[PDB]
């Protein structure tokens, strides 16, 4: 067999992710999918396209969907950009070079948050299994980890080395200390989840679930212990939903700063922080307004922490676009407008202008200026087709019809029509039919880039399926209504022909290539085969569980496939109606199977992202295919069976184009490291007056401290058996540089009696012998401080048995 | 007297007598506290 | 579920709720879209007739057959602060705790793992306060901690004092913060408070246990003086 392999993908503007604006209106660098498009806003065209490889369909592609990117940073300094991947990977890219740099994988989830450091060395990422991570370019590693958050991280601020400032979807915000990788303290931001999070000097705005949002002064050099984060007042923005993000801007010739608080809905909310001497100016009229009131001093005072959010905070000016709002970026700040750039969650880029003078803007709503529509379409696309000539492809979607040249990939037509469920191509290429949900038949013509006819009463209900004869003539269309409507195409107009009236709701009808049979798909789980020439029911398959979704003819007419909800495909013969496989072939329900011209192979698609290529002969899997990220709507095979187009809930449109030591002796080891340190720093003192521990970082008391512990006391008695008594002088010494160390000597006080007491008793022949004075000092310090560690210990105990039996006598004394 | 079980129930107390709230533990400490207890519910 | 006839039906939070009142005395507020008793309100002894709502619900008024008025007052929003502040507190301490271990301030430190009642930090807290003290029973400043503990804070420490103790790897830090207690505290009130003396039943024969041992170990240390004297020879 021959391999399909992914020609080309197009359709997405902007994906599940962040948008990062770039000066020349300038770029605009966007998310596709798992490629970054870089959008020229001006122009409206595609710059310049990043990929990293491995198309799809390739042996060595992976057998999983890619990972799609999530969030975007761009440092535009050293013109590096960051992309963050549904799989918790970081790809550095050299803008300039269009390559991979740097490969970072140390998040378990998806990257909420990337941000390069103000010197663009160090990279900080956030993600939705609710680590820190920040990495060293130039080092290439993960620096540290910070784990306190239960949650997604929302949003952090980092401006300095020192300090670290990060929301999660706990609820909580925590602020950090960069050199001891803690955190130092921790409030609940709000009752639910944390989303936003802006900070200004020290301002700092944080946005929850509800339209609360809370302001806090950002004193770090409190040094309290506490106070270094203190909330101050909460204002409540009109927008009830969720508010996802908060970005500062300041106009350098005024200071004046903005910020827009980005909604969940189609709204983003700008506001505007008042300066100085308009809140003094402020705060003195409305005393004044309270004093004429006659409220008393106290009251006024209490009334101004009350009201004290409104003085800092001015509600600017509310932007309402027609499609829920993804993300936005600040573009350009300036005296005589202000220019914000968002991506909509129906695939556009919508650019909006503010012309403002001093407090309030000049116009009632902001002015867009640009946007990029032309190359996608804002609903999924339900069905597509291709023209005979292999050369236009027609995407059919609810509210618009475009087609595009499959070479250049480009859109050459759109023509506004209703909720579109199947659009085929008319023989020639020239004209387009629709069957809409509404019951209507749409006709257009490419040449004349406009609608032909409009049938308003095609049918009573949504017009599932469409099909034409191999002429060209007929056509044939099914609808909810439980009605197949036969038409013809006279000079061009529909007539209608005849009505077959069935028992249920019609999902597909296809036309035999040699226009001999028509197979029809009804919901009671049931396809009905007539006899296109007499209209004579013929056959009726029965076997699938849930209702047949698609239904295809093979070339010479002797088999069919049926497809259904129930995850099965069923490959039928036309000459009896058996069944000569049923085949489990998707985990979801299958949308579409087509055969490949002149061949039994047919291919699958489905609700699970995956498209399979089949052997209709050996009914075999020949080939899967992980490309897309959702439901695969609709596909399409070309007349020549070159390649198979493919459309899914995800905006794209693909091209597939056919191609060990025992105890004592670690104990040996371990005195011979250590002693030997210990005698070294003992010696270069005299004088005066390794790479394994530091490695490790632990004091030479501590390393053999270490290994003691971890001999387990089964075989501790027989290791130091083994030691001979050249090692057991060491040991001597490593005993007596214990006892300086307190702290040491009482945590292992009785490990070090077994220990010391039976070396005396195994070897004690040997070490009597040993005429060494120095030997005799050791053994004798080593005795006292053992001693006095023990009497201690034993003092301690000897008082509370003594103590908790008076307390008994008493308690039985006053109650006997 | 004999160290059983924790008697408040936020709290995991063993036999070796160290108490454990499960507030102060950390999510990598309940996670094989947790797969401990699954292996010896197992065998019982 | 009520237990007897249901004499009267007011819906309360608009669409949400509904309240009801029956012959059994208890007044059950429902949740009309899943059809479930939220919650039981009992102040009566006989049958209510008459049940009147205000603002929405949020003042009710019922009227025993005996006499008895009960004004029923709604909470929720009142009851969710307390929790919020709870929890808000919560969170410093822990926090705050946390802080103060890493600085080293034992003795604050020991003061929040009492209250907020984490043995393992209250264990290493005094462990390694223990540890400085080896280089009066442990820190000026933390035997006063100690000393104020009030008697629901003494319970819980000796508690955690009567499980250390069974352990030989931990009795060392049971046994000075016993010996603390002590020192630092009117052993007559000791006594008074109910369930001491129980757990003082359970440390006494194990600290004896330990007594015997560590004194056989003081015996066992006189080898070296056996092997200086040979040596000396």
């Amino acid at each position: 067999y021959q391999r399909f392999e992914q020609a080309a993908a197009f359709g997405v503007i902007a994906s599940n992710a962040n948008c990062v604006w770039i000066p020349a209106p300038g770029q605009l660098i966007t998310s596709a999918l798992e490629d970054v498009n870089i959008w020229d806003i001006k122009t409206g065209d595609l710059v310049s396209k990043l990929s990293d490889g491995l198309p799809p369909g390739a042996s060595d592609a992976r057998g999983a969907k890619p990972a799609e990117c999530t969030y975007l940073e761009a440092h535009k300094d050293t013109d590096l950009l960051a992309v963050g991947y549904a799989d918790g990977v970081i790809k550095v890219w050299d803008l300039m070079s269009k390559t991979v740099l740097l490969n970072f994988n140390g998040h378990k989830a998806a990257i909420t948050l990337l941000q390069f450091d103000g010197t663009g060395t160090r990279l900080i990422s956030g993600s939705k299994d609710s680590n820190i991570i920040v990495w060293d370019l130039v080092g290439e590693v993960g620096l540290y980890k910070l784990r306190s958050h239960k949650d997604s991280i929302t949003g952090f601020w980092c401006q300095g080395e020192d300090w670290l400032i990060s929301t999660s979807k706990d609820g909580m915000i925590k602020l950090w200390d960069l050199k001891t990788h803690q955190c130092i303290e921790t409030h609940i931001a709000h009752t639910g989840e944390c989303w936003g999070l802006a900070v200004k000097d020290d301002l700092l705005i944080t946005t929850g679930t509800d339209s609360q949002v809370k302001i806090w002064k950002l004193d770090i050099e409190n040094d309290k212990m506490g106070g270094k984060l203190t909330e101050m007042g909460i204002f409540e923005k009109q927008s009830k939903q969720r508010g996802l993000k908060i970005e500062f801007i300041t106009n350098s010739s005024d200071k004046t700063s903005f910020f827009y608080i980005q909604n969940a809905d189609k709204t983003i909310e700008t506001f505007r922080i008042r300066k100085e001497e308009e809140i003094a100016r402020g705060l003195k009229k409305r005393e004044k307004r309270l004093k004429e009131k006659g409220l008393t001093e106290e009251e006024i005072a209490k009334s101004i922490k009350e009201s004290y959010s409104s003085f800092i905070l001015h509600p600017f000016q509310t932007i309402r676009s027609l499609y829920k709002i993804k993300s936005a970026s600040w573009t350009t700040v300036s005296s005589s407008k202000l220019e914000l750039v968002l991506t909509t969650s129906s695939n556009t880029i919508e650019y909006y202008s503010i012309p403002y003078e001093k407090r309030d803007p000049t116009s009632p709503a902001p002015l867009k200026t640009h946007t990029i529509e032309l190359q996608g379409q804002r609903t999924d696309v339900r069905s597509i087709d291709i023209s005979d000539d292999n050369k236009l492809l027609a995407t059919a979607s609810n509210g618009s019809l475009k087609i595009w040249n499959i070479k250049t990939h480009k859109c050459i037509r759109t023509f506004e029509c209703g909720y579109a469920l199947t659009c085929k191509f008319l023989p020639g290429g020239l004209l387009v039919i629709l069957g809409t949900r509404n019951g209507e038949l749409q006709l257009f013509d490419l040449a004349s880039s406009s609608l032909l006819d409009t049938i308003e009463d095609a049918h009573d209900a949504a017009i599932w399926s469409l099909d034409l004869t191999s002429d060209g003539k007929r056509l044939v269309t099914g609808s909810a209504d439980k009605t197949v409507k036969f038409w013809d195409f006279k000079v061009l107009k529909l007539h209608h022909d005849t009505t077959l009236e069935l028992t249920d709701d019609i999902l597909c009808v296809r036309v035999s290539p040699d226009d001999r049979y028509l197979a029809i798909s009804l919901l009671d789980n049931t396809v009905k085969v007539f006899f296109l020439d007499s209209m004579k029911f013929y056959l009726s398959l029965y076997g699938h569980k849930l209702p047949v979704l698609s239904i295809d003819i093979s070339f010479d007419s002797k088999m069919i496939i049926t497809s259904s909800a129930d995850k099965n495909i069923k490959i039928w013969g036309l000459d009896f109606g058996d069944c000569h496989k049923s085949l489990f072939a998707h985990q979801d329900s299958i949308m579409n199977v087509k055969f490949l011209p002149q061949s039994h192979n047919f291919f699958s698609c489905s609700k699970d992202a995956v498209v399979k290529y089949w052997d209709g002969e050996k009914f075999e899997c020949i080939q899967k295919l992980y490309a897309h990220q959702s439901e695969v709507w609709a596909l399409a095979v070309a007349t020549d069976g070159g390649f198979v187009v493919s459309s899914s809930h995800d905006h794209s449109i693909r091209i597939w184009e056919e191609t060990s030591l025992k105890a004592g002796e670690r104990l040996m080891e371990a005195l011979d490291l250590g002693i030997a340190e210990i005698e070294g720093l003992e010696a270069y003192n005299r004088d005066m007056k390794n790479a394994v521990l530091i490695a490790v970082n632990k004091t030479p008391e501590q390393y053999i401290m270490d290994t003691l512990l971890r001999i387990r006391m089964s075989q501790l008695e027989d290791a130091l058996m083994v030691m001979p008594f050249s090692y057991v002088l060491k040991f001597l010494k490593f005993i007596d540089t214990v006892m300086q160390n307190k702290t040491l000597l009482h945590s292992h006080l009785p490990l070090i009696c077994k220990n010391l007491f039976f070396i005396i008793k195994f070897n004690h022949k040997e070490l009597v012998s040993q005429k060494n004075e120095e030997l005799k000092l050791q053994i004798n310090r080593v005795k006292t401080e053992l001693r006095s560690a023990l009497k201690s210990t034993e003092d301690d105990l000897g008082f509370n048995v003594q103590g908790l039996k008076f307390v008994k006598q008493q308690w039985n004394l006053r109650h006997n | 007297y004999n160290v059983g079980k924790a008697e408040k129930d936020g709290e995991i107390r063993l036999k070796n007598g160290v108490a454990m709230s499960k507030e102060e533990l950390t999510r990598e400490d309940k996670n094989r506290l947790r797969r401990a207890l699954k292996r010896k519910r197992s065998k019982a | 579920g009520h237990t007897n006839a249901v004499q009267r039906c007011s819906f309360i939070n608009k669409q949400k709720q509904l309240i009801s009142c029956g012959a059994d005395g208890l007044i059950k507020i429902w949740d009309c879209s899943s059809g479930e008793c939220l919650k039981t309100l009992d102040g009566h002894n006989n049958r209510l007739w008459a049940l009147s709502t205000m603002n929405d619900g949020d003042m009710i008024v019922s009227a025993d057959a005996d006499g008895v008025f009960q004004f029923w007052k709604d909470c929720t929003e009142q009851e969710i602060e307390e929790e919020q502040e709870k929890a808000k507190l919560q969170v410093e301490q822990e926090q705050s705790l946390q802080n103060y271990m890493s600085k080293g301030d034992w003795t604050n430190a020991f003061l929040l793992a009492m209250t907020l009642d984490h043995p393992m930090r209250l264990f290493n807290v005094l462990k390694r306060a223990l540890g400085e003290s080896r280089s009066v029973i442990f820190n000026e400043e933390l035997d006063q901690a100690i000393s104020i503990l009030n008697d629901e804070q003494l319970i819980l420490l000796m508690k955690r004092c009567r499980d250390w103790n069974t352990n030989a790897k931990t009795h060392t830090i049971a046994q000075r913060t016993i010996r603390c207690i002590l020192m630092h505290h009117n052993i007559a009130k000791l006594s008074e408070i109910p369930g001491m003396v129980k757990i003082v039943d359970a440390i006494i024969p194990y600290t004896q246990r330990h007594f015997t041992r560590v004194d056989n170990l003081v015996e066992q240390s006189y080898i070296l003086d056996y092997a200086l004297v040979e040596m000396d020879k």
